[PDB]
């Protein structure tokens, strides 16, 4: 048997100026995917004129996506640092406007820290469906950096 | 020095030379080689020749000062070798 479940996770954000404490998140949507995340592809390769093969190294970036119930406080912390200007305020030398730290527990107990990285794009306003309801909130995130401890 | 006619689907054509060739080796292909050539004509005057089949039936060249160019052994065992034979 092996136990692959969600329930019990949670996830603290904290931004390096708007969020200097941070907060956590706790209230997930239901009817999209809580976290998601897309493939990581930090390698190609090429072909070489006899048929052969050569492999090297990319740049590859990290995107997350986190789902909230609409009206919850998640949701509206969600939306200011959404509405942060990047502009403003003044950074450290070759650090990145807001390095957001984001670090996410699995029921289990493992972890993971994702660093040097910022939110991108969101929700403005309330979405009301068909059935009468709100559609749930979404935010991506993309990050430059990764780690995990999986030992508990 | 050799002049060529090509003859395409049903065109003929004639006094061409070759005046280009790009050969390519990509991985697109590896068993054949993709070639890309170039013709060009030759243009002269009087497209149609006139032949004679008689050698001494022909006109006559000029040739216009020239040197006698020396360089012979001598005058009279020249002449003892043309008419004694030897």
């Amino acid at each position: 048997m092996i136990n692959v479940s969600g329930f019990g996770t949670g996830i603290v954000i904290v931004s390096a100026s708007s969020f200097p404490m941070g907060f956590s998140l706790s209230k997930f949507a239901d009817d999209e995917s809580p976290i998601s995340s897309k493939e990581l592809e930090p390698f190609g390769y090429e072909m070489l004129y006899d048929g052969g093969l050569f492999a090297f190294d990319k740049a590859a970036p990290l995107e997350v996506s986190v789902s909230v119930i609409a009206g919850s406080e998640d949701d509206i912390n969600l939306r200011i640092l959404l509405n942060s200007k990047k502009g403003s305020f003044r950074f450290l030398p070759g650090i990145i406007p807001d390095m957001t730290t984001l670090v996410a527990t699995l029921p289990d107990g493992g972890r993971t820290v994702l660093s040097n990285g910022t939110i991108l794009k969101g929700p403005a306003i309330d979405t009301i469906q068909n059935t009468g309801r709100r559609k749930g909130n979404t935010y991506t995130f993309v990050f430059g950096s990764y780690l995990g401890a999986q030992t508990a | 020095d050799t002049l060529y006619k090509v003859i395409t689907r049903g065109m003929v054509f004639e006094r061409m030379m070759c005046t280009s060739e790009a050969l390519n080796q990509t991985p697109d292909m590896i068993s054949a080689t993709p070639a890309r050539l170039t013709f060009s004509q030759v243009l002269v005057q009087n497209p149609k020749p006139i032949m004679f089949r008689n050698a001494g039936d022909s006109s006559m060249i000029d040739r216009g000062l020239a040197l006698a160019e020396d360089v012979v052994g001598s005058a009279g065992d020249l002449f003892d070798y043309a008419v004694n034979g030897v």
